[PDB]
C-alpha cells in the first residue's frame, strides 16, 4: 500500500534557492551542504504515516561504481532524527 | 492517551512519533504526574534533536516540575552536556533556583559533571547562590570529594560570563530559529555584549542577512552607536559587505555618523578599497571631504591602502586631489610615503601638484627619496617635480637619499643632473650626510661624481 | 575549535576595533 | 543516556526480599539439624568468616570514594553466598544436614565469590553482585561435582581449586563489563583488611584437612611462606614502580603471594625451607607481574590469577614426588579454568542486561551512586 506514483524534484524552486536557476528550470542542480525539497506522490492514500515512514529509505549514488568507502553511495532513512 | 504517548515519545527520543502527535493537536505543554513536560524528559535522556524541535515548536522554556526543576536543572543533574549547551543557547536561565534552592551549577557540581560546570561558569552561573541549607556548589563538591570540580570552581572564582550573549551567538551563525526563540522569550534585540556591541553589529560583520532582517524587524536600532562610535553601517562598510550596507541604508542607517576618531562609513570603505560600497555611500550623500581627527579624507585612506580603483572613483566623485591633513600631507605625499606608484600615477595624471609642501617643507620627491621608492621617484621627476627643491632645513632630495644610504636613488638623482654640492642650513653637503651615516657606497659614488 | 567565536575575547579580536581608528600619521624625523 | 542513577527503590528491595524468602523456604523444606572439640572446630570456620568479611571487604576499600560500597557490598555478598552455598552443596552432594563443617565449606564457597568480586567492585550495583554471587556459587559447585564424577575425588575436597576458579571467574566478568584513585585513610583501612587476611590465611590452607598432622604441617608451611612473601613483596615493590617507591596497593595483595603459592600443596611440603622457597618465588613472580603485566583491568587480579596457576603447577611438581597422574591433574586444572572462564562469560553477559540499572561508566567507583548523602538534590 506504499506504491509510488511520481516524484517531483521541484527544479525551479530548488535551483532558485541553490543559485543554479541560470543553469536550468527543469533539471535539478543543487549545491552540497544545503537542503533541497522533493515531493513524493503515492498511488494510494497512506493510512498509517509512522509505519510507512519506517518502511522507506533513500539512496543517493554517483558514478559508475558507487560505494560507501568512496563516499559515492549513501543510504539514509526519512526521519526527523537524521543528521542534517 | 495522546498526551501520554507524546510524553513516552519525548522520553524515548521518538521525534517522528512526537511530531505526529503535535501535528494531531496534542498540547506541547502537557506534563506527567511529576510535572515533567516533553522538554524535561528529552533533557533527561539527552535527546538533543527532540529538545531543539520542542523549543522550535514554542514550548515554555522555564517551566518547572513539581520539584521546581527547569529543563536546565534536569540536564545538569543528568549530565547531558549537549542538552545544556542547547538550552543555554536558546535562553535558559543558568541561575534558576528550584524549590529547595538548588541551581543548575549546584546539580552539576554535586554529580561531578565537570564539563557542565565549566560551561555554566562561562555562561555566568553564580557559584555563591546557596541552597536553603546554606550549601554552595563548592561546599557540596568538597563534601562529595569531586576534586576536579572543586579546583575548577576555585580557579574560576567570580570572573563571570565570558561567553557571548545567546543572541550574539545566533547572529554569528545566521541562525533565525534560535534568534526567533530568543526574541520570543526576551524581546530586546539590542542586548549588549561586554564589548558593547549588539547582535546587529555581529550580523553586519558576517553579512548574515537573514538574522539582520529578523533583528531589524523586531526593533533593533540600525543606528546603535556604542562608546567607540562604531555603528553597524561602519562595520558593514569596513568589511566590504555590499548587501548588508544596502540593507542597513534602506532601514535608516545614518551616512554621516563618526566613530571615536571621526571616521565615517566612507572612510572605512575607502580604507579597505571597497569601490561598490564607496559608490553606494556617495550616492546616498556621504560627504567626500569628511576628515578624521588627523585630517584624513577618504582619498587619503584609499591612497594609504594602494586602492587604485577607490582613488579613481573618489576623484571621479569630485574629491579634492590636493586635500591636506594636519601635517599638510596630500594624497600624493601619502602615495610617496607608502611607495604606491600606481596611486601616484593616477594622482599626477589627474592634476595633483608634484611640489606640494608638508609641514617641514618635504615634497613628495623628498619622501620618495627617503623611503627608497625609486618608481615613485621616476614618476614624480617625469611629471615636473623639482629635483632641487629644499625643505625648511634646506634638505634636497639628494641630501635625504645620501643620509638614508639609498644607492639607486642617489645614482638616479646624479644621472638626472642633481648637484652634489648643495648645502643644508648648516653648511653640510650630501657627502657630509653620507660620511655621518657611514654609507661608504653612497659616499664613493658622490666622490666619483663632482662632490 | 568551531566554538571559539562564541566567547567575548575572540569576538572582540574578530571585530577588530583598531581597524576603525586613525592609527597615526608618521613623520619619522630625519634629524635627531 | 542519563548519568544520574535510576531509582532502585523497586528493584533492589524486591530482589533481596524475594531471594531471602526463597532461601528461607528452601531451608525449611530441605535443611535439617545436627562435642569435645566443638569450640575448636568452630574456630576454623570463625577464622574463615573473619577473613571473608573483614579482610576481603576492607582490602578493596582502598578506592577514594568507594570504601562504603566495598565493605557493605562484601558483607551482603557473604551473607547471601553462605546461605546459597549451604543449599547448593546440600543439593549436589547427596536432605541437607547443617553442621559447623558445612558452614565452614559454604564460607569457603562464599570467599571464592568475594575474591572474584574485587575485579568488578566499583563498576556494578548490588543486584548485579547478587547475580554474580548466585551464578558463581552454582558454577563452583558444578565444577566440583563434575570433578567428583570424573576423577573420583570427594565433592568437598575439590574446593581446593577455588583460588584459580575465583581469579579467572573474576577476570572474565571484569572483561565483560563496560570500560570506565586512592586515598590515605582508605589505604590504611585496606591495610587492616590485608593484615587480617595475611594473619589468618593458614586457616584457608587447612579447613578441608581431616588429619591433625596434615593441618599442622600445612599451617606451618603457610605461615612461613607468607612471612617470606611479605618480606619479598615489601622489598621488591620499589623495583616494580616508576617512581621507585613502595606501593601500598601492591603490598595489600602481594602479601598473600606465598599463601596462594603453597595453598594447594602445603600439606605435601615436608620441610619449612621448601615452603619458604615457594614463598620467595611467589614474591619474585609478584614483582615481575607488577612490572610486566600492565604492559600486556585489575593488575592485582591478574597477578593473583598467575599465582594461582603457579600454585597449581607446584602442586603438579610435588604430587609426583609423593606420568598418568600428571595428565589427570593437568586435565583437572584445564577443566577448572575452562568452566571458570565460561561461567564468567555467562555472568558478564547477564550483568550487561539493561534491567539491572547498572551505574553509568562515568560514575564508576563512586559511593554517591548507591548511598545517601546530605545536601544533595534528589530526583527530577
Ligand atoms: C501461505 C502462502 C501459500 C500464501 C500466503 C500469502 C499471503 C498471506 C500474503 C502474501 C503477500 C501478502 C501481501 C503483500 C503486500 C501487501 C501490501 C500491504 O500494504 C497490505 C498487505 C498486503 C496485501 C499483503 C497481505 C498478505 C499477503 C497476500
Amino acid at each position: 500500500a506504499l506504491g509510488i506514483k511520481s516524484c517531483d524534484f521541484q527544479a525551479a524552486r530548488n535551483n532558485e534557492e541553490h543559485h543554479t536557476k541560470a543553469l536550468s528550470s527543469r533539471r535539478l542542480f543543487v549545491r552540497r551542504g544545503q537542503p533541497f525539497t522533493i515531493i513524493l506522490y503515492f498511488r494510494a492514500p497512506v493510512r498509517a504515516f509512522l509505519p510507512a515512514l519506517k518502511k522507506v529509505a533513500l539512496t543517493a549514488q554517483t558514478g559508475e561504481q558507487p560505494s560507501k568507502i568512496n563516499r559515492t553511495q549513501a543510504t539514509f532513512p526519512i526521519s526527523s532524527l537524521g543528521d542534517r | 492517551d495522546a498526551a501520554t504517548s507524546f510524553l513516552r515519545a519525548a522520553r524515548s527520543g521518538n521525534l517522528d512519533k512526537a511530531l505526529d502527535h503535535l501535528r494531531n493537536g496534542v498540547d506541547i505543554n502537557t506534563c506527567n504526574q511529576n510535572g515533567l513536560n516533553g522538554l524535561h524528559l528529552a533533557s533527561k535522556e539527552g535527546h538533543v534533536k527532540m529538545v531543539v524541535e520542542l523549543l522550535h515548536k514554542e514550548i515554555i522554556l522555564e517551566t518547572t516540575t513539581k520539584k521546581g526543576n527547569t529543563a536546565l536543572h534536569i540536564a545538569a543533574l543528568a549530565g547531558q552536556d549537549e542538552v545544556v549547551r542547547e538550552l543555554v543557547n536558546y535562553g535558559a536561565n543558568v541561575n534558576a533556583q528550584s524549590q529547595k534552592g538548588f541551581t543548575p551549577l549546584y546539580m552539576a557540581a554535586q554529580e561531578n559533571h565537570l564539563e557542565v560546570v565549566k560551561f555554566l561558569l562561562e555562561n555566568g552561573a553564580n557559584q555563591n547562590v546557596a541552597t536553603e541549607d546554606g550549601f554552595t556548589p563548592l561546599a557540596v563538591a568538597l563534601q562529595q570529594g569531586h576534586e576536579n570540580v572543586v579546583a575548577h570552581l576555585i580557579n574560576y572564582g567570580t570572573k563571570g560570563k565570558v561567553r557571548l550573549p545567546a543572541l550574539h551567538i545566533a547572529a554569528r551563525n545566521d541562525d533565525t530559529r534560535t534568534a526567533a526563540v530568543l526574541l520570543q522569550n526576551d524581546p530586546n534585540p539590542d542586548v549588549l555584549s561586554k564589548t558593547g556591541f549588539t547582535p546587529l553589529h555581529i550580523a553586519a560583520h558576517y553579512e548574515n542577512l537573514n538574522v539582520a532582517q529578523l533583528l531589524l524587524n523586531r526593533g533593533a536600532s540600525v543606528n546603535f552607536t556604542p562608546q567607540n562610535g562604531i555603528t553597524p553601517l561602519h562595520i558593514a562598510s569596513r568589511r566590504g559587505n555590499v548587501i548588508m550596507v544596502r540593507l542597513l541604508l534602506d532601514r535608516g542607517a545614518q551616512i554621516e555618523t563618526k566613530t571615536k576618531d571621526e571616521l565615517t562609513p566612507l572612510h572605512c570603505a575607502a580604507r579597505n578599497g571597497h569601490v561598490r560600497i564607496s559608490e553606494i555611500l556617495l550616492d546616498h550623500g556621504a560627504p567626500i571631504q569628511a576628515k578624521t581627527k588627523n585630517g584624513l579624507s577618504p582619498i587619503h585612506m584609499a591612497a594609504q591602502g594602494d586602492h587604485l580603483d577607490c582613488v579613481r572613483l573618489l576623484l571621479q566623485y569630485d574629491a579634492e586631489i590636493d586635500d591636506i591633513t594636519l601635517d599638510h600631507l596630500t594624497p600624493l605625499h601619502v602615495a610617496a610615503h607608502c611607495g604606491h606608484h600606481r596611486v601616484a600615477k593616477v594622482l599626477l595624471d589627474k592634476g595633483a601638484k608634484p611640489n606640494s609642501r608638508a609641514l617641514n617643507g618635504f615634497t613628495p620627491l623628498h619622501i620618495a627619496c627617503k623611503k627608497n621608492h625609486v618608481r615613485v621617484m621616476e614618476l614624480l621627476l617625469k611629471t615636473g617635480a623639482s629635483i632641487d627643491a629644499v625643505t625648511e632645513s634646506g634638505l634636497t632630495p639628494l641630501h635625504v637619499a645620501s643620509f638614508m644610504g639609498h644607492l639607486p636613488i642617489v645614482k638616479n638623482l646624479l644621472q638626472r643632473g642633481a648637484s652634489p654640492n648643495v648645502s643644508n642650513v648648516k653648511v653640510e653637503t650630501p657627502l657630509h650626510m653620507a660620511a655621518r651615516a657611514g654609507h661608504t657606497e653612497v659616499a664613493k659614488y658622490l666622490l666619483q661624481n663632482k662632490a | 575549535e568551531e566554538l571559539q567565536d562564541d566567547y567575548e575575547d575572540m569576538m572582540e579580536e574578530n571585530l577588530e576595533q583598531e581597524e576603525y581608528e586613525d592609527p597615526d600619521i608618521p613623520e619619522s624625523q630625519m634629524e635627531e | 543516556s542519563s548519568k544520574y542513577p535510576r531509582s532502585v527503590r523497586r528493584c533492589l528491595p524486591l530482589w533481596a526480599l524475594t531471594l531471602e524468602a526463597a532461601l528461607i523456604l528452601l531451608f525449611y523444606f530441605f535443611t535439617h539439624y545436627d562435642q569435645k572439640g566443638l569450640v575448636a572446630s568452630y574456630q576454623v570456620g570463625q577464622d574463615l568468616t573473619v577473613m571473608a568479611a573483614l579482610g576481603l571487604g576492607f582490602l578493596t576499600s582502598n578506592f577514594r570514594r568507594h570504601s562504603w560500597s566495598s565493605v557493605a557490598f562484601n558483607l551482603f555478598m557473604l551473607a547471601l553466598g553462605v546461605q546459597w552455598a549451604i543449599l547448593l552443596d546440600g543439593f549436589l552432594s547427596q536432605k541437607v544436614v547443617i553442621t559447623l563443617f558445612s558452614i565452614r565449606l559454604a564460607t569457603m564457597s562464599a570467599m571464592s565469590v568475594l575474591i572474584s568480586a574485587g575485579a568488578v567492585l566499583g563498576k556494578v550495583n548490588l543486584a548485579q553482585l547478587v547475580v554474580m554471587v548466585l551464578v558463581e556459587v552454582t558454577a563452583l559447585g558444578t565444577l566440583r561435582m563434575v570433578i567428583s564424577n570424573i576423577f573420583n575425588t570427594d565433592y568437598h575436597m575439590n574446593l581446593r581449586h577455588f583460588y584459580v576458579f575465583a581469579a579467572y571467574f573474576g577476570l572474565t566478568v571484569a572483561w565483560c563489563l563496560p570500560k570506565p584513585q586512592r586515598a590515605t585513610i582508605p589505604s590504611l583501612s585496606a591495610m587492616l583488611g590485608a593484615l587480617f587476611l595475611w594473619m589468618f590465611w593458614p586457616s584457608v590452607n587447612s579447613p578441608l584437612l581431616r588429619s591433625p598432622i596434615q593441618r599442622k604441617n600445612a599451617m606451618f608451611n603457610t605461615y612461613y611462606a607468607l612471612a617470606v612473601s611479605v618480606v619479598t613483596a615489601i622489598s621488591g615493590s620499589s623495583l616494580a614502580h616508576p617512581q621507585r617507591k613502595i606501593s601500598m596497593t601492591y603490598v595489600h595483595s602481594a602479601v598473600l603471594a606465598g599463601g596462594v603459592a603453597v595453598g594447594t600443596s602445603c600439606h605435601l611440603i615436608p620441610s619449612p625451607w621448601l615452603a619458604m622457597v615457594l614463598g620467595l618465588v611467589a614474591g619474585l613472580i609478584s614483582i615481575g607481574g607488577a612490572k610486566c603485566l600492565p604492559v600486556c583491568i585489575s593488575v592485582m587480579h591478574s597477578i593473583f590469577s598467575l599465582l594461582g596457576l603457579l600454585g597449581e603447577i607446584t602442586y603438579i611438581v610435588l604430587l609426583v614426588l609423593h606420568g598418568f597422574q600428571v595428565l589427570l591433574s593437568i586435565g583437572e586444572l584445564s577443566l577448572a579454568i575452562v568452566i571458570a572462564l565460561t561461567s564468567g562469560l555467562l555472568t558478564g553477559l547477564l550483568l550487561n542486561l539493561k534491567i539491572w540499572k547498572a551505574p553509568h561508566v562515568a560514575k564508576y567507583f563512586d559511593d554517591q551512586v548507591f548511598w545517601k548523602f546530605p545536601h544533595l538534590a534528589v530526583g527530577f
